[PDB]
C-alpha cells in the first residue's frame, strides 16, 4: 500500500537536443487524460504547460509540437521555470 | 441507429503551430459526398472544412495540396472559429486559438451551417435589408442591419464600367420600401 | 441545492463538470424505483399502504405471534419488503419438511397476498402487458435519451456502458426494441433460453452494431424455474397466460420455488448463483481505474451497497455523482441527533472534504427527467423525425 | 562544530552535499545501540550499571578467580558485554567435556543472570511484545520516515538501499510491515524458516519500489538452533511462548548452545557460518564504486570495523558522514596525553586532508531524530492524511 505519488504519467524523456526536450508517450487515453483526487486534467494541443520531476525541483515547460510517427506519438516542448 | 448522416474524408495526422495535416481516403471519398441537401465538395485551397470535436466543431481555410512523394493525397489548414448549441439553434463565435485532437475526422460543411457562419443575430432580424448571394457557392442570401450599417458614415469605391451605380439605387431603394417615414438626399 | 466538497456549486460549472465526467475509460448508472415512476409505477410506501388497507387481518399474525415485523416501522411505513418475503419462504420449506398441515396453509395464503400487490405495480400498462410495439408510446420518451446520449458520446476504441437496476420491470428493454440497440444481460436462445454467466465478455464487430449491458440485481417478472437445474427467460405474452394472470385474477394460487423476483428463494443451489454474479460484476465495475458513477432512484438503504460506495473511494480515479431530492427535511433530523440510517449516511457524504462527490438535493430539480437533461447531444447528431411523414405513404398505398 | 576536509563548514553547505550524496549508485547506512533510546532501549554502559548493582555475589568470582574483567574497567564502566559472554560460553563446554561439577554449576548462575539484563531492554515496550500491530505507535515514528526517504529518492534503473545494524531488536521490521514494504533478510518459509544465504541476490517485479535489504550482525531474539542442526527463525509470540518467558520470571539456562544473540557461541561450525557471511557482504558493499555511507549510533570501539572502513579511503569514490556528539571532550583530553582507543580513533581521521570525510557534533544536533530531518522529501510527494478520516466512516456502519 505504498505509493510514491498520486497524479499519474503522460509519457517519458528520450532525448535532448539543446534547449529542445522530446517525449514518447503511453498508449490509450492513458498519455491525454488524466483524473487525481481534486478533479479532471488534460494536455491536448500548443500552448499548454507540461511538468517534469527532478527530485527536488518540478521543472515546468511549453508544447510547440504533436504528431504521429496503433502507432507511435509524439511531443515537443521548451523549459519556462522551476517550483 | 445512426450517429451521423454525414461521412468523412479524411483524418488529423499532425499539429505544427497553428498548422493542420490531413491525409484523406481513397477515391471519391476525397472529393464528393451526398446527403439530404445536395452535394458539397472540397476541391481547391479556398474552401471551407470542419473538425468534430462532441461538443463544438471547428471551422478552416484550406491552404495546400499535393501527392506526398494509388499514391496518397494531403492537405493542410488554419482555423477560424467554432460552432456550438445556444437553446436549440446554433452559435457562431471568431476566436482562432483552438484546434482538434490528432485521428479526429474531417467532414466538409453544408447549407445550414454556411447559414450559420454568414448570418446576423436575432435581435437584429427584423431591421435587415438583402444585399445578394455568396460567390462561390451561390445556396446563401447576405443580410445587413439598417442600424448598425447607417447610423454611421458609408464608403463605396470602385473603377468605371464594373456595377457601382446599381448598388446605391438598390440601397436607397431597398432602405424607403420598408421604412416610408425616411428622409433621403 | 449544489454542493461539491461541502462548498456551494453552480449550475454553469456543473453542467461541464458533467460533459468532462461522461469522457472517462468507465461510465455507469444504477437506477432505481422513483425512476419509474413518470412510466406507470410506485415506490414501496404506496405498496405496503395497501397492503395494510385491504388485508388488514393478517397484519396480526406477522406482528404478534410469528414476530416478523414491528408495530413502530409499520404504522410509519418504513418496511422492507423483498426481505420479509424470503423469511416467509423459509417458513414454508420447513413447515413442509416437519409435517405441520396446520402452519403450512397461512404461510400460503400469506405470500399470496404479498405477490399479487407487488405484482400489480410492475407491468405499467395493464392488460396491454402482453403485446406489441410497447415502446413506441409516449411514457418512455426519456428512457430513450439516457442510452442515445449514453452511447453517442463515446469514441472508436472504448468500452460500452453498463445499466445498473433493482427494479424487475421491463421498461429498458422496451425501450431499446424501438431503437435497435443490442442489450447483454447474460441469457441465449429463442426456444429454450438459459443463464450462461460469461457472455458479459463478449461483443460485436462489423465486416462489410450498437450495444450495451445491462445488470439487473433482484431479478425480473419473466423469469422461472422448471426443473432441478436451469432458469429459463420467457416473453411477456408466454408469460402472462402461463402464471401472471392467475396471480392477479385467482384468489389462491402459489407456487414455491418457481419465481425468481424480488430475492426470495436464495436458500436453494440454483437461484443464489444468478443473484451473486450480478453483485460480483458490480463490485469488479466499481474497483477500477477512470471510473464515473451517476446515481438515481435510490434511497440509500442497503448495508451492502454502502460500504462497496465507500470503500470504492479510497481510490482516486473514481468519481460519483448522487441525486437526493429530500436532503433539507434530513439535514435538521440529525443535528436534533435523530433520523434514520439512510440520512445519516447521506449526510456523513454530504459534510465531507472530497471533491469525488456531489449531491443534487432540489426537490422536483431531483428527479429522473432534469437528470437526462443535464446531459450533452453533440452537434452532428441527427435529432428530428423526418422519416414518418414519409411512412404514412406507403401506408396509404393500398 | 561540523569539520570536512578538517576545517569547518556551515549548514546550508552541508545540507547541499547531503543531497547529492544520496543521489549515487550505492547508498547505504549503518545504525548501532543509541538509536534506539528514544523507543524504549538503554546503552551499553546503563546495562552494565546496573548488572553491577543487583549481582554484586558474582563481581568478585569474575576479578579475583578467573580473571575475565579489570577493575578500572569495571569503575570506570568500560567494558564490552559481547566477549564476556563468549569468553563465559567457552569456559563451560571444557568443563562440561572433562567432567568437573563445580565449575559446571558456577558458570550457569554467570550466565543466567548475564541473559537476564539484555534481554529486558531489547524488548521495547513489556509485555505486549507478544500482541499484534506495534509499529502503529508514536517511538516508532521516524524510523518510517528514513525508509520513506531512502526508497522514494531514487530513480527508476537504480539498485535499493541497504542497512546494517549493530542491535538485537525488532524495531525496524515492525516499522516496515505498516508501511508495506518487504524486507530480505536471509530466511524463507513459515511452517519451517531456514537461512539461504543466496537470497541476498534477488528482487521483485510485476508482470501486470516494493524492497529493501536488511543485515543484522549479531542476531536477533528470534533465532535459534533445535535438537536438529539448523537454524529456525520464528514470530514473537511463538519465542515469548518457548524460550522467552522463563529467562526473566524464573532461573533456568541449560540449553547452553542454542541461542543465537549477542554473539556467543562462535565456536560451532554451524552458528559462525551465519554471523561470518554478514561481515562478508559489509566488506563488499564497502569496496564499490560511487558509494556513499551514512553512520549514526555507533561508538568507535570495535577493531574490525574500523581496519575496514578506514582500508576503503584507498579508493577516490568512497565518501563517509559520521555522528559523534561528544567530540569537543575527546580533542580536550587527547590534547595532553590521554583518552581511549575510540577517542583516539575518531581524532585521528578528525585530522586529516581528505574531502572524503565529513564529522558532526553539538551534542542533541548529533542525535537520531536530527539526522533524520537532515534528509530531503521529494516535490511531489503525498504527505497530507487524506485517507484516514474515511476508514472510520466505515467503522461507524457497525
Ligand atoms: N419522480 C421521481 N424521480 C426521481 N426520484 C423519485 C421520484 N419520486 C420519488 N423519488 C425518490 O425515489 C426514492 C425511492 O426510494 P425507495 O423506493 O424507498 O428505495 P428503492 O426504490 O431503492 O427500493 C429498493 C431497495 O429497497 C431495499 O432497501 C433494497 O436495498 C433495495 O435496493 C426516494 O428517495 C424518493 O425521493
Ligand atoms: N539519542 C541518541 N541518538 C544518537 N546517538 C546517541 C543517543 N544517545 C547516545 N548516543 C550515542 O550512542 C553511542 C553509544 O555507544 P555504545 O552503545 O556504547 O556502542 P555501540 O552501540 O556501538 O555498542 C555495540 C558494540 O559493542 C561491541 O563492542 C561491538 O563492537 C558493538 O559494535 C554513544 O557514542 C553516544 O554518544
Ligand atoms: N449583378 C450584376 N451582374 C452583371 N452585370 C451587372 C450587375 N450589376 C450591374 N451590372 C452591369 O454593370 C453595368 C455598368 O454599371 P454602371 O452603373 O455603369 O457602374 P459605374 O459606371 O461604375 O457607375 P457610374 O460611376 O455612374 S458610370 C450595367 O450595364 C449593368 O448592367
Amino acid at each position: 500500500l505504498f505509493k510514491l505519488t498520486e497524479i499519474s504519467a503522460i509519457g517519458y524523456v528520450v532525448g535532448l537536443e539543446g534547449e529542445r526536450i522530446r517525449i514518447n508517450l503511453h498508449e490509450g487515453l492513458q498519455g491525454r487524460l488524466a483524473s487525481h483526487r481534486k478533479g479532471v486534467s488534460s494536455v491536448t494541443q500548443p500552448g499548454d504547460l507540461i511538468g517534469f520531476d527532478a527530485g527536488n525541483i518540478l521543472v515546468v515547460a511549453r508544447v510547440t509540437d504533436m504528431a504521429f510517427v496503433i502507432p507511435l506519438r509524439q511531443i515537443i516542448a521548451y523549459a519556462i521555470g522551476f517550483v | 441507429f445512426k450517429l451521423t448522416e454525414i461521412s468523412a474524408i479524411g483524418y488529423v495526422v499532425g499539429l505544427e503551430g497553428e498548422r493542420i495535416r490531413i491525409n484523406l481516403h481513397e477515391g471519391l471519398q476525397g472529393r464528393l459526398a451526398s446527403h439530404r441537401k445536395g452535394v458539397s465538395s472540397v476541391t481547391q485551397p479556398g474552401d471551407l472544412i470542419g473538425f468534430d470535436a462532441g461538443n463544438i466543431l471547428v471551422v478552416a481555410r484550406v491552404t495546400d495540396m499535393a501527392f506526398v512523394e494509388i499514391p496518397l493525397r494531403q492537405i493542410i489548414a488554419y482555423a477560424i472559429g467554432f460552432v456550438k448549441r445556444e437553446l436549440n439553434g446554433y452559435v457562431f463565435i471568431s476566436e482562432d486559438w483552438r484546434l482538434p485532437a490528432l485521428g479526429s475526422s474531417a467532414v466538409p460543411l453544408t447549407s445550414d451551417f454556411l447559414n450559420i457562419i454568414y448570418s446576423i443575430d436575432k435581435e437584429e432580424l427584423p431591421k435587415a435589408v438583402e444585399l445578394g448571394v455568396d460567390s462561390r457557392t451561390k445556396t446563401v442570401k447576405i443580410f445587413a442591419s439598417v442600424d448598425k450599417l447607417l447610423s454611421r458614415h458609408l464608403a463605396v469605391l470602385g473603377s468605371t464600367g464594373y456595377g457601382k451605380s446599381n448598388f446605391n439605387a438598390l440601397l436607397t431603394r431597398k432602405v424607403s420600401e420598408k421604412y416610408p417615414n425616411s428622409r433621403i438626399v | 441545492s449544489i454542493y461539491q466538497g461541502g462548498n456551494k456549486l453552480n449550475e454553469d460549472d456543473f453542467r461541464s463538470h458533467v460533459y468532462s465526467l461522461c469522457q472517462l475509460d468507465n461510465v455507469g448508472v444504477l437506477l432505481g424505483a422513483g425512476a419509474s415512476v413518470g412510466c406507470g409505477g410506485k415506490t414501496m410506501k404506496d405498496v405496503w399502504k395497501s397492503f395494510k388497507q385491504n388485508y388488514p387481518e393478517l397484519l396480526g399474525a406477522l406482528i404478534d405471534k410469528y414476530l416478523l415485523v414491528s408495530q413502530i416501522d409499520s404504522d410509519n411505513n418504513l418496511v422492507n419488503v423483498e426481505l420479509l418475503i424470503d423469511e416467509a419462504t423459509k417458513f414454508l420449506s420447513v413447515a413442509k419438511t416437519r409435517r405441520c398441515e396446520d402452519e403450512e396453509e397461512e404461510f400460503r395464503k400469506i405470500l399470496s397476498s404479498l405477490y399479487k400487490e407487488v405484482t400489480k405495480a410492475a407491468l405499467l400498462t395493464g392488460e396491454q402487458f402482453r403485446e406489441k410495439n410497447q415502446g413506441k408510446k409516449d411514457a418512455f420518451k426519456y428512457h430513450k435519451e439516457l442510452i442515445s446520449k449514453l452511447i453517442s458520446n463515446r469514441q472508436p476504441g472504448q468500452s460500452a456502458p453498463a445499466i445498473f437496476t433493482t427494479n424487475y420491470d421491463l421498461a429498458l428493454e422496451w425501450a431499446a426494441e424501438d431503437l435497435g440497440i443490442q442489450l447483454f444481460n447474460g441469457f441465449s436462445g429463442l426456444h429454450t433460453r438459459q443463464f450462461y454467466p460469461q457472455n458479459f465478455d463478449l461483443a460485436f464487430r462489423n465486416v462489410n452494431h450498437y450495444h450495451a449491458y445491462l445488470y439487473k440485481l433482484h431479478g425480473s417478472l419473466t423469469w422461472y424455474q422448471n426443473d432441478s437445474l436451469t432458469v429459463n427467460e420467457v416473453s411477456a405474452s408466454q408469460a402472462y397466460d402461463e402464471y401472471i394472470n392467475d396471480i392477479i385474477n385467482k384468489d389462491d394460487f402459489y407456487r414455491g420455488q418457481h419465481l425468481i423476483y424480488p430475492g426470495a428463494n436464495k436458500y436453494s443451489h440454483t437461484i443464489g448463483f444468478v443473484y451473486g454474479e450480478m453483485f460480483r460484476r458490480f463490485g469488479e465495475f466499481i474497483s477500477k481505474p477512470q471510473t464515473a458513477l451517476f446515481i438515481n432512484g435510490f434511497g440509500f438503504g442497503d448495508y451492502h451497497i454502502n460500504r462497496i460506495i465507500l470503500g470504492a473511494l479510497l481510490n482516486p480515479s473514481f468519481h460519483v455523482v448522487i441525486y437526493y431530492p429530500e436532503l433539507k427535511e434530513a439535514i435538521t433530523k440529525v443535528s436534533k441527533g435523530g433520523g434514520s440510517e439512510a440520512e445519516k449516511a447521506i449526510v456523513t457524504l454530504k459534510n465531507m472534504a472530497f471533491n469525488q462527490v456531489t449531491v443534487v438535493g432540489g426537490g422536483s430539480k431531483a428527479y429522473f427527467n432534469s437528470f437526462v437533461e443535464h446531459l450533452p447531444y453533440p452537434v452532428l447528431f441527427p435529432r428530428d423525425n423526418i422519416v414518418d411523414e414519409l411512412v404514412e405513404a406507403i401506408a396509404n398505398l393500398s
